[PDB]
Order: C-alpha cells, then sequence, then structure tokens
C-alpha cells in the first residue's frame, strides 16, 4: 500500500 | 504519502524496527529505510513477516 518518505 | 512496490529487508536501528522499501515509479536507487511507524501497507508487511 503505502508509506511516510523522509 | 507515496505508494510502496514492496519491503526488501528489515532491521533494528534504535531500538526502532525499519524496513528497506521501495517505491513504485521511482528507481532502485530511491530506495529508503523507513521506520515501521511510517508504513501503512499490513499485507506487505505481514507477506514479509511469514517468508522467514
Amino acid at each position: 500500500q503505502t508509506a511516510r518518505k523522509s | 504519502e507515496y505508494a510502496v512496490e514492496k519491503i526488501i529487508d528489515r532491521r533494528v536501528r534504535k531500538g526502532m524496527v525499519e524496513y528497506y522499501l521501495k517505491w513504485k515509479g521511482y528507481p532502485e536507487t530511491e530506495n529508503t529505510w523507513e521506520p515501521e511507524n511510517n508504513l501503512d501497507c499490513q499485507d506487505l508487511i505481514q507477506q514479509y513477516e511469514a517468508s522467514r
């Protein structure tokens, strides 16, 4: 699915 | 915020679990380590934790 990119 | 293609690897850093993932539509050079709290993809995670 999705994810936060740092 | 960004679509995840797959989880390539896992590690523990600073007592924090991290996943090395690749983002769909982006080159492998863009792969980055993200702490588990940054992910919203239990399917890939649950699937990765079973491939061991």
